[PDB]
DNA sequence: CGCCCGCTTCGGGGCAACCCTGCCAGTCTAATACAAATCCGGCAATGGAGTCAAGACCAGGTTCG
DNA sequence: CGAACCTGGTCTTGACTCCATTGCCGGATTTGTATTAGACTGGCAGGGTTGCCCCGAAGCGGGCG
């Protein structure tokens, strides 16, 4: 398909390298999302879930 | 949500998205955020176990 | 990664291995050590009839004996409810 | 009594993560507090966290 | 005579945000000939490993004199 | 107070069955290697347009032993 190949010097270079996308910032697990609404009747440490 | 979940494969780290589990990526901004709190020990835990 | 540790089933398995030795602590001695020999969960070295009587100085009838007497106690549920989940 | 975090992206300061206490609230979507929507530059035009 | 160096331009690498969300890419002379290796299918030496039947053997809980 | 019992196993003994485990041994298949005699003699072939920045290279006008 003419797709350039992936040589050592390209697993570092960029933002797609072990740097920025694997070293400094990772999936974590015990984590989730979803979207948020407003919570007029809560304490300000509080929150929903 | 995801508590524990599927693995990538060449790294270890969780997997993305939410047709597998996935967690949400603990990027490099909120690393920043985190050290500017001077919360060192929850930046260890997100970022090996 | 389908061969990763699956890390609900390893502390399934060490719960299991807990919940075992504290069953077959619950027999006397001479008959877990029969089945801790037969099936190998000292050393993971499965030793059969011929060894265990030799180690005990007995005959092998009497271990296979043992073997049935106990296995007879073991499937009495009393015994078995703690382990029935566990498949 | 056991906090979790809220990360927004795009984290641009140093308060886009914060702990809140977690109570049950029916529905799937988190309910925010709406003093910290300056903080976390948070409209509830469907934004996620 | 040919000799060398100060500005100019040309080129060349690096970078340009961040959450989710996705999921599997191409083409022709054609066969023989032989040998080592491998494998697999079937009896054939087993003896070890298990299994049963039978009994001898106690020494203790159950009943009669 | 003793007799006799029958029953908790405890253990052994011998006889029998089954079954893995090499061991040849031969055929099937699998993989490697070699060999084909008319002549044939220097590639396709594609893309590529951002912008900015820093720096290093090649060159041209300027003077000079
Ligand atoms: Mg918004």
């Amino acid at each position: 398909g003419n797709r350039p190949l992936k040589s050592l010097s390209d697993l570092l270079k960029g933002k797609q390298g072990r740097f920025r996308q694997n070293l400094l910032g990772k999936r974590v697990d015990y984590s989730g999302r979803s979207v948020i609404v407003v919570g007029p009747q809560l304490k300000l440490h509080q929150c929903g879930l | 949500a995801r508590s524990t979940g599927p693995y990538s494969m060449i790294t270890q780290q969780p997997l993305g998205g939410k047709a597998q589990f996935g967690g949400q990526r603990f990027g490099e901004m909120e690393c920043w955020a985190m050290q500017a709190y001077g919360a060192a020990y929850t930046l260890q835990e997100l970022l090996t176990i | 990664d389908s061969e990763a540790v699956v890390a609900v089933d390893a502390v399934s398995f060490t719960l299991l291995q807990d919940q075992l030795q504290s069953v077959l602590d619950t027999l006397s001695e001479r008959e877990a050590g029969v089945v801790r020999l037969r099936f190998g969960l000292t050393d993971g070295q499965p030793r059969t009839l011929d060894e265990i009587g030799q180690v005990y100085g007995v005959t092998r009838e009497r271990i296979r004996q043992i073997e049935s007497k106990t296995m007879s106690k073991l499937r009495h549920p009393s015994r078995s409810q703690v382990l029935r989940d566990y498949l | 009594e056991h906090p979790v975090l809220l990360n927004r992206a795009p984290t641009l300061h140093r308060l886009g993560i914060q702990a809140f206490e977690p109570m049950l609230v029916e529905g799937k979507a988190i309910q925010l507090h709406p003093l910290v929507c300056e903080a976390f530059n948070a409209d509830f035009d469907g934004d996620q966290m």
